[PDB]
């Protein structure tokens, strides 16, 4: 029954020590894994001495970030074998991450991924955590994703996309990073949910009431939607209780695999109704990806509920939205709005901006709007690409000019790709 | 693709596996190669389960394919009395053109198949309707012997 | 990556070279004799990074720059195995410094760098101080460059390269010497800083209202932009790191990799203002072509990329807001085809002196400018064929200056090219 | 799949025909030990004659595909093929029905004629099957003699005398056969011998018994034909006649008295190149350039050792710091092996090789002109000797300069490459393990330009040994790769 972990690059890496930080909250295990207290056996596995160990391997081309991992206070919890470090990065050039770098280090990561899976009976699949921008993330990724198609072939793998913001931005050449992993992560992915953190940025500005957010603001934000997900995985829910549900339920089209993920409600720490959470579903503010539903039509729609809920309050804000707003679907699909509920209250981190609430939802939606992501980083890399500008680090690091040409073709298909569905 | 396999299914006619993979999504309006959605193939091969099955789940009952013929095309040609009822009772094309010209009234006349040919003129087909050649349904009689199915038209 | 090793080559490379490990060694909190004496965990923090005493290795043909240095305030610091130098001296002939005096003593130079390189736990990269109108700096110098490439590919190799002017200098070689040396430089560095002499006289002389300008003046200038510039490498901070992720976001085009360096306040030879700036004032030195540190207008181009400094105590949010407000009510002036092309990282710890400053890394196409100065003054000399005999006899051809004349004239091309181009 | 070609289930042996099929076409051109339907021939008469139409025709065109993969040598065995192949192509093959069945049939006994150095052996084994009782079969193994005629003829046989008597033999019975087909087509058989040796002798011999409708039919056939009595030019050779055409379509001023130079060396000399001064060492070799080496045309081949003087223009080609001092000494290097021709067997050859090989690092237009210039010398006069296996440890060598130098001088080499013999050289013994193994390092390399020059020297390898065999490691290319490839392949020669 049981799912790997695996988080690449700064971002993968740090934002898996909010997840698992608060993976270990909700489930009452502590930093030196000890519990004093099954469904969440899926993500952790067992020492004979009663100590849980996760599920999970940290790669990274550089020690700093896991340096820190694996000193932190969560030093305890992960076995030394899981945090996989390299010397020199990728320096934000998707050719060093994927060609020149990555293939230094890409058979030591997958052998350390395979005495995982050898402790494992019933291995469902993994999760997979990185940037788009980074080096890293986007080529070391993609050529993983690539192994892992072969090594694991015959099961699942999901995505956690963090789409690029110039306000957090480290890089001129995200537009091409992004574009390049997205191209050849595109067919070994069966499921991935995007991430732009502008709208972290913008959320965490306006509800959360920061003025310059930090790293850790955002993956804290992101780190409890993240469990939003995971949780019908760790607790055995009756929705999405294994990987391979996502696809069932999200992907109606094996390219069109990018669901909209919406979250409420988000309240700052200095209660709201059924009703009212689920109505923030469908305003655009409280989107992790910013676009407009409205111009769009959804292929699918999944409500994650968690807390205090009575399942009656939930059929009535459904047909209240289904009434009362002009929600298009596209008129090969069920049409109806998939539900599931997990009693358990929403955990936050002590001392975090965010506050404990007494109930919470997060909308899984496969929307046509989310091609509107798609244009903006594809407008992007046309400017620069028109000039061939930053081309030669890539092409000088064991890549193909041309293969920016297939990645672009490949990313207009899939805009038509998503026209077409939507008419 | 599951789309792929749902006209696998269709075709063959395994009623079982149809609800296993529609239970999971799968497009029910899925086109092959030459354009024939699952509802096609079962209306040839004599499916009546997967028909109904299809059609209630929402099936274009008027879809074409490549050549123009719908579901109710194929029915009447291959002779499927109990599917034919019930694409018309859920809204099917009565007087449909294909590319060459037929109506499923031509179809079911040149087979013989006289039990489903008064089904149709009773569900209101175009008895003088006219194929590419520009032969009626009644010419077919006239040129094919058939004094039995003559009889037939003119009531 | 980590460590850097530093060469310096040249009088003027040891001259700005030993100033720059005044500045930083100050601000790290290391005295003469080696040992540390700050009060704050941010200077050995990338302490590793310059330092083991300075990871750094002196080159000269002329011997006498050995006690130039040594005899000097931090002299005592260097190590002695790392001293290199030569009988003779290059006097003012690239080819000597290039093909027959220089190249004899490069590879007791290789010697050290592979020693100092041996030992480092990830090196990152290089960093060569030296002027271009000279025979050693610009000869030998660039020679070292290309010996090193070949050796270390898979290393950064970063210049700071002081041009001649006639207002400094009035040897009449100097066209012929820089530019011979671009012809290098363009195919050998990732990146390079250019220091105008021209720019260094004209600031002291008009904004600093210095009738006659030292070399001390000049380098005063030098030796802080390069503190500045370097600050990112020096101390903890997330954007522009390391030397490659530096190149990275600043050189769209291998060639065009001469950044246009300036930065704020322009300040005297241990004068205080009494008056510390403010941030959109800071800002408001960009612009300020009376701030670069190369002798061209930016008004006259348009800027590529930009990396901003800001260091000291300050107001991140009022950074952020004067610097994306300067960029869109200046917008022709930016190229529209690369979004987000000007990138701003602050630092918290001040150079010493001042309480707020601020450096403006810039690759701008008004750089032509500068290389139109060096090829015109260059092809006068040329047409006339003057002094010829000098490079000639080391062993060069007169067809080298040709392509050395024609490679700059297409490097100018080029960046009038990306500066008339448009997204439409 | 290899014992699934006698499978009971006949869809089974369908698959291992096409497999066969496609790998008589994708298997190498020299042959794989598993390319063994030559010393069992057995097999695929057991093949043609399949007890299935459908899995028979698919076993036909394997065999003919094999028949045409055999076009290389060397393959004598072709005597042994037609006798166990032939007999059940014609008598099963021919015979049926079936439109591609019989054409590919036809096609293949086509090839096995071909292979013979006559038609003599194939003729007379196909001769008996026209006394069988099925007319359709000698309705067609007539009309398949009679081609087998009209495109190849007799020439090169041994005794055209006791072939002619054993063809024309049946012709009478043939001619006054029931089947309108089986005479018919044997008029065309009598046509096709008289247009090549006829009006006179077949009148004698033939014509005379037939019915005299008959032969006015060929009278009326034979002024229709146009063109010399016999025909001047073949539609179709034989292998050995068309590769000795291909061969047919396909004094040295060397003989100077030599000249010796050792008697005008100087004292100074030794010291003055062993010298700590570059201006001493550049005058030095400048001077037994200019004065010595460059007015001579021819050195003295007869006991003369210069692997003292070149062992020392090694030494600066290296080791010596004077960029200007390496080009002069290049120079004279090849001076030496230019107006010394088949001097550098070894000693001299490889004295000065990886020396050379260290210093295409130098990138100087002036310098990298004189040291390749120079292995271009030591290579037209060392063939392969010494610098095909070092060329490559060199390709593998760590500097990105001497990789993309050290590759060109591959492809300079491999366009000259000209040794004799027809296969089995020192490139075929090394070729997959050691040549494309190295070529695709430099086509992988992390530099474009690096990248771009593997791309000619693996297209100028395809050129020279068939882009079929290399279809292998064509494969496990990128197919954005293979792209840039093929494109070099369509300007390249040899
Ligand atoms: N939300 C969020 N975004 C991050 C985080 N870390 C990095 N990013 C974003 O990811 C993008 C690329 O940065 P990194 O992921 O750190 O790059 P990398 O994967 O480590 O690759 P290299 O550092 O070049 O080896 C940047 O635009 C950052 O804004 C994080 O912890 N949370
Ligand atoms: N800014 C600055 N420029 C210098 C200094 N010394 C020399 N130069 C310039 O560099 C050029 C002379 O080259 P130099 O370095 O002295 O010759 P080298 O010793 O062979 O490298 C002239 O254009 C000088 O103006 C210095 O200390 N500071
Ligand atoms: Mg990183
Ligand atoms: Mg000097």
């Amino acid at each position: 029954r049981e799912c790997i972990s695996i988080h690449v690059g700064q971002a993968g890496v740090q934002i898996g020590n909010a997840c698992w930080e608060l993976y270990c909250l909700e489930h009452g295990i502590q930093p030196d894994g000890q519990m004093p207290s099954d469904s969440f056996n899926t993500f952790f596995s067992e020492t004979g001495a009663g100590k849980h160990v996760p599920r999970a391997v940290f790669v990274d081309l550089e020690p700093t970030v896991i340096d820190e991992v694996r000193t932190g206070t969560y030093r305890q919890l992960f076995h030394p074998e899981q945090l996989i470090t390299g010397k020199e990065d990728a320096a934000n050039n998707y050719a060093r991450g994927h060609y020149t770098i990555g293939k230094e280090i890409i058979d030591l990561v997958l052998d350390r991924i395979r005495k995982l899976a050898d402790q494992c009976t019933g291995l469902q699949g993994f999760s997979v955590f990185h940037s788009f921008g980074g080096g890293t993330g986007s080529g070391f990724t993609s050529l993983l994703m690539e192994r892992l198609s072969v090594d694991y072939g015959k099961k699942s793998k999901l995505e956690f996309s963090i789409y690029p913001a110039p306000q957090v931005s480290t890089a001129v050449v995200e537009p091409y990073n992004s574009i390049l992993t997205t191209h050849t992560t595109l067919e070994h992915s069966d499921c991935a949910f995007m991430v732009d953190n502008e709208a972290i940025y913008d959320i965490c500005r306006r509800n959360l009431d920061i003025e310059r957010p930090t790293y850790t603001n955002l993956n804290r934000l992101i780190g409890q939607i993240v469990s939003s997900i995971t949780a019908s995985l760790r607790f055995d829910g009756a929705l999405n209780v294994d990987l391979t549900e996502f696809q069932t339920n999200l992907v109606p089209y094996p390219r069109a695999h990018f669901p909209l993920a919406t979250y409420a409600p988000v309240i700052s720490a200095e209660q709201l109704s059924v009703a009212e959470i689920t109505n923030a579903c469908f305003e655009p503010a409280n989107q992790m990806v910013k676009c407009d539903p409205r111009h769009g039509k959804y292929m699918a729609c999944c409500l994650l509920y968690r807390g205090d809920v009575v399942p009656k309050d939930v059929n009535a804000a459904i047909a209240t939205i289904k009434t009362k707003r002009t929600i298009q679907f596209v008129d090969w699909c069920p049409t109806g709005f998939k539900v599931g509920i997990n009693y358990e209250p929403p955990t936050v981190v002590p001392g975090g901006d965010l506050a404990k609430v007494q109930r919470a939802v997060c909308m899984l939606s496969n929307t046509t709007a989310i091609a509107e992501a798609w244009a903006r980083l594809d407008h992007k890399f046309d400017l620069m690409y028109a000039k061939r500008a930053f081309v030669h680090w890539y092409v000088g690091e064991g890549m193909e000019e041309g293969e920016f040409s297939e990645a672009r073709e490949d990313m207009a298909a899939l805009e038509k790709d998503y026209e077409e569905v939507g008419v | 693709d599951l789309g792929k396999k749902l006209l696998e299914a269709a075709r063959a006619g395994q009623d079982d596996e149809v609800r296993i993979l529609m239970a999971n999504g799968a497009d029910v309006n899925a086109t092959d190669a030459s354009g024939l959605t699952p509802l096609h193939l079962a209306a040839t091969y004599g499916h009546l389960e997967i028909v109904e099955v299809l059609l209630k789940h929402g099936a274009d009952v008027n879809a074409i394919d490549i050549m123009g013929s719908t579901p109710l095309h194929l029915a009447a040609l291959i002779g499927h009395l109990e599917i034919v009822e019930v694409l018309l009772k859920h809204g099917a094309d009565v007087n449909a053109v294909d590319t060459w010209g037929d109506t499923p009234l031509h179809l079911a006349a040149i087979m013989g198949h006289l039990e489903i040919v008064e089904v149709l003129l009773k569900h209101g087909a175009d008895v003088n309707a006219q194929d590419k050649f520009g032969k009626t349904a009644f010419d077919i009689s006239i040129d094919n012997g058939n004094e039995d199915l003559a009889e037939i038209l003119q009531k | 990556m980590r460590e850097i090793v530093h060469i310096q080559a040249g009088q003027c490379g040891n001259q700005i070279g030993a100033k720059f490990w005044e500045v930083i060694s100050d601000e790290h909190g290391i005295d003469p004799t080696g040992s540390y004496h700050g009060d704050s965990d941010l200077q050995l923090e990338r302490i590793n990074v310059y330092y083991n005493v300075p990871r750094a290795i002196l080159v000269d043909l002329e011997p006498g720059t050995m006690d130039s240095v040594r005899s000097g305030p931090f002299g005592q610091i260097f190590r002695p195995d790392n001293f290199v130098f030569g009988q003779s001296g290059a006097g003012n002939n690239w080819a000597k410094g290039h093909y027959t005096e220089g190249a004899e003593l490069v590879d007791s130079v290789l010697d050290v760098v592979r020693k100092e390189s041996e030992s480092c736990d990830c090196l990152q990269g290089f960093q060569l101080t030296h002027s271009l109108g000279g025979g050693t700096g610009s000869g030998m110098g660039t020679l070292l460059i290309s010996k090193i490439r070949e050796e270390y590919p898979d290393r950064i190799m970063n210049t700071f390269s002081v041009v001649p002017s006639p207002k400094v200098s009035d040897t009449v070689v100097e066209p012929y010497n820089a530019t011979l040396s671009v012809h290098q430089l363009v195919e050998n560095t990732d990146e390079t800083y250019c220091i105008d002499n021209e720019a260094l006289y004209d600031i002291c002389f008009r904004t600093l209202k210095l009738t006659t300008p030292t070399y001390g003046d000049l380098n005063h200038l030098v030796s802080a932009t390069m503190s500045g510039v370097t600050t990112c490498l020096r101390f903890p901070g997330q954007l522009n790191a390391d030397l490659r992720k530096l190149a990275v976001n600043m050189v769209p085009f291998p060639r065009l990799h001469f950044f246009m360096p300036g930065f704020a306040p322009l300040t005297s030879r241990g004068s205080q203002q009494y008056r510390a700036l403010t941030v959109p004032e800071l800002t408001q030195q960009m612009f300020d072509a009376k701030n670069m540190m190369a002798a061209c207008d930016p008004r006259h181009g348009r800027y590529l990329t930009v990396a901003a400094v800001f260091r000291g105590r300050m107001s991140m949010k009022e950074v952020d807001e004067q610097m994306l407000n300067v960029q869109n009510k200046n917008s022709s002036y930016f190229v529209e085809w690369i979004p987000n092309n000007v990138k701003t990282a602050v630092c918290d710890i001040p150079p010493r002196g001042l309480k707020m400053s601020a450096t403006f890394i810039g690759n701008s196409t008004a750089i032509q400018e500068l290389f139109k100065r060096i090829s015109e003054q260059f092809t006068a000399m040329f047409r006339r064929k003057a002094f010829l005999h000098w490079y000639t006899g080391e062993g060069m051809d007169e067809m080298e200056f040709t392509e050395a004349e024609s490679n700059m004239n297409d490097l100018v091309s080029e960046y009038q090219q990306y500066q008339d181009a448009t997204a439409d | 799949l290899e014992q699934r070609a006698s499978h009971k289930v006949w869809k089974a042996r369908l698959n291992a025909y096409q497999e066969l099929n496609n790998l008589f076409t994708k298997s190498s051109v020299i042959p794989n030990d598993v390319a063994n339907y030559w010393l069992d021939p057995e097999l695929f008469a057991s093949y043609i004659v399949d007890s299935n139409v459908v899995a028979q025709e698919n076993a036909i065109i394997a065999l003919h595909t094999l028949l045409e993969y055999i076009s290389q040598v060397p393959n004598v065995s072709t005597s042994k093929l037609r006798l166990q192949w032939i007999p059940p192509l014609v008598e099963k093959g021919l015979s049926s029905s079936r439109a591609a069945t019989k054409a590919k049939a036809t096609d293949c006994i086509m090839l096995l004629t071909q292979s013979d150095t006559s038609i003599q052996q194939t003729v007379n084994l196909m001769l008996p099957s026209l006394s069988n009782k099925l007319p359709r079969l000698v309705s067609s193994c007539v009309k398949c003699l009679a081609t087998i005629i009209e495109e190849f003829g007799f020439i090169n046989v041994s005794d055209i005398n006791i072939l002619l008597s054993e063809i024309l033999e049946p012709l009478p019975k043939l001619s006054s056969h029931a089947d309108r087909n089986v005479r018919s087509e044997t008029m065309n058989l009598i046509l096709q011998i008289y247009k090549w040796f006829g009006k006179e002798l077949l009148q004698e011999l033939l014509l005379e018994k037939l019915k005299p409708i008959q032969q006015r039919d060929l009278s009326r056939m034979f002024e229709k034909y146009e063109g010399t009595i016999p025909p001047k030019q073949q539609p179709r050779l034989f292998q050995w006649q068309k590769e000795q055409e291909q061969e047919q379509e396909q004094d040295p001023f060397e003989l100077l008295p030599p000249s010796v130079i050792l008697d005008k060396f100087p004292a100074d000399f030794q010291t003055r190149i062993s010298s700590t001064k570059w201006k001493d060492r550049v005058e030095a070799l400048e001077e037994i350039h200019n004065n010595v080496l460059k007015p001579v045309k021819k050195l003295a081949h007869k006991n003369q050792d210069y692997s003292d003087y070149l062992r020392v223009l090694a030494n600066v080609i290296q080791k010596d710091a004077n960029v200007q001092a390496v080009t002069i000494a290049a120079n004279s290097v090849q001076l030496l092996c230019n107006s010394l021709r088949s001097n550098f067997t070894r000693s001299y050859g490889a004295i000065v090789l990886v020396p050379l090989l260290e210093r295409t690092k130098e990138k100087k237009p002036s310098v990298n002109e004189a040291i390749c210039s120079a292995l271009d010398a030591v290579a037209t006069y060392c063939g392969f000797d010494d610098c095909l296996e070092e060329t490559l440890n060199y390709m593998k060598h760590k500097t990105p300069q001497v990789r993309i130098e050290c590759t060109k001088f591959l492809t300079r080499m491999l366009q000259g490459w000209k040794s004799d013999g027809p296969l089995q050289n020192q490139l075929l013994f090394k070729l997959l393990p050691e040549v494309t193994t190295a070529v695709l390092k430099i086509v992988n390399d992390t530099q474009p330009t690096t990248r771009n020059t593997g791309f000619e020297c693996f297209a100028t390898l395809m050129k020279l040994v068939g882009e079929r065999e290399l279809a292998d490691p064509l494969e496990k290319l990128d197919n954005l790769k293979k792209k840039k490839i093929y494109e070099y392949y369509e300007k390249v020669e040899v």
